[PDB]
């Protein structure tokens, strides 16, 4: 979505790459998130379908997991590396929901960027998510269900 | 030795950055970790006596206080050695 | 789901709704208990927290600075 | 029977003709209009910029 | 008046102006990182 690249500035001289500010950064960060979120969006659920990635030596890898497909996608952008390492943190800890946690984070950065354009501060936005998540975990405790009156290993079978 | 002004004074600096919603129990953690451990009165108060262990994985809420020292290193386990030992005396081997 | 949350505590049928939802094979609303769709509670716990910290890390960024390699 | 060693396949469209299927192009077209929209966003109003 | 000291040098005040603008350029880069409403900077 970003066009017309930022001009090289003579008043601010920093060694290396040029500095860029404003709303273009959060637009570029969300645009970098959609580059990886659209990849994993199709391979979600039973009806979801996956893709192939070649290793430039004839070999390839048909991958369903979010941690594996992002591990081979070496993201040069800094914001994408956070989600790449998150899936490597997700699959090692729990081993489930690797595709959903990236999809949840992508949708959050979408609407969070829309809220910043609506002129509320990110600190109030982060406070809104934390108080909401604290009530969400409290609601997850309410909707629990203890396994009872089940014949044999049926609860372990159907959950697998 | 006042847990009222020292705790809320530390939360003012934590609020100007990340990690501030969980500062309600990290603010008093900072108070006791310096006044009651490093030095009590003046002139000497050191930060090298504080240790922070970096680790990937987990959540922000998992950070908690440990009453004793923690070792960043891990066991060899190569040989089949113990990895826990209740009521064990720790000896520092400074040779090979 | 809304018709279930709003409901009286004393309403069996409505409460049950709180329990079911989307089906991807047949394309209709059926019970998850009879269908067998189930997950652990630990899978959702600490998943939104990781997504929350992932959102916080990028959302708080204002400017981007890049240093070229030597 | 054949005229030569091999016979490379024909591309249906002309070489260099860009084409794409699916919902990606219409999102790119909408994002292209939003990119032009952002230039005129702060201009609107009696307190806008040239 | 005509007897005033011209001082022969305008290069020093020009170099000081170039340093102040260069110092204010990076100072204005991190102005929005102050307070609870500050923003992070990933480098
Ligand atoms: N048979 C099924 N019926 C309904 N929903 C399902 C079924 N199988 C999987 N799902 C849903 O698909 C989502 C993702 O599942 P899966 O792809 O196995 O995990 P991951 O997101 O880690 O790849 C889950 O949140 C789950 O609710
Ligand atoms: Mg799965
Ligand atoms: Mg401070």
């Amino acid at each position: 979505m970003s066009q017309l690249f930022n001009n090289s500035r003579s008043d601010t001289l920093f060694l290396g790459g040029e500095k860029i500010s404003g709303d273009d950064i959060r637009n570029q960060n969300v645009l970098a998130t959609m580059a990886v979120a659209n990849v994993v969006k199709s391979s979600l659920g039973p009806v979801g379908l996956d893709k192939m990635l070649v290793d430039d030596i004839g070999d390839f890898t048909v991958t369903n997991d979010g941690a594996t497909i992002l591990s081979l996608l070496d993201v040069q952008h800094p914001a994408g590396k956070i989600l790449v390492e998150l899936a490597q943190q997700q699959d090692r800890e729990i081993g489930d929901g690797t595709t959903s946690v990236v999809i949840i984070a992508s949708e959050l950065l979408k609407r969070a960027n829309e809220l910043v354009k609506n002129k509320i501060h990110p600190t109030t936005i982060i406070t809104g998510f934390r108080v909401a998540l604290r009530e969400a975990i409290r609601f997850i405790n309410e909707v629990l269900s203890t396994s009872v009156d089940t014949l044999g290993k049926e609860t372990l079978i159907n959950i697998a | 030795s006042d847990r009222e002004q020292l705790v809320r004074a530390a939360s003012t600096s934590l609020s100007s950055k990340i990690v501030s919603q969980y500062s309600s129990f990290l603010a008093p953690l900072a108070v006791d970790s310096v006044l009651k451990i490093s030095d009590e009165n003046s002139k000497n108060v050191d930060l090298n006596d504080i240790r922070l262990v970096k680790k990937v994985g987990g959540t922000i809420d998992d950070t908690e206080m440990i009453d004793g020292v923690v070792l960043t290193q891990t066991a060899i386990k190569s040989a089949g050695g113990p990895t826990r030992k209740e009521k064990a005396k720790i000896g520092l081997i400074q040779f090979q | 789901h809304a018709a279930s949350q709003m409901a009286k505590p004393e309403d069996v049928k409505r409460r049950s709704y709180r329990n079911y939802g989307l089906d991807l094979i047949r394309g209709k609303i059926v019970d998850e208990i009879h269908a067998g769709v189930l997950e652990p509670t630990i899978s959702k716990v600490k998943s939104l927290k990781s997504a929350l910290e992932a959102c916080v890390a990028i959302l708080r960024i204002d400017t981007m600075i890049t240093v070229d390699p030597e | 029977m054949n005229f030569g060693s091999q016979t490379p396949t024909i591309v249906v469209l002309k070489e260099g003709t860009d084409a794409s299927q699916g919902k990606g192009q219409i999102i790119s077209n909408i994002n292209a209009c939003v990119a032009v929209q952002e230039a005129l966003k702060p201009t609107l109003g009696p307190l806008g910029s040239d | 008046p005509s007897n005033a000291t011209f001082k022969n040098k305008e290069k020093p005040q020009e170099v000081r102006k170039a340093n102040i603008i260069a110092a204010r350029s990076v100072a204005d880069a991190i102005r929005t990182s102050l307070g609870p409403k500050g923003m992070d900077k990933m480098i």
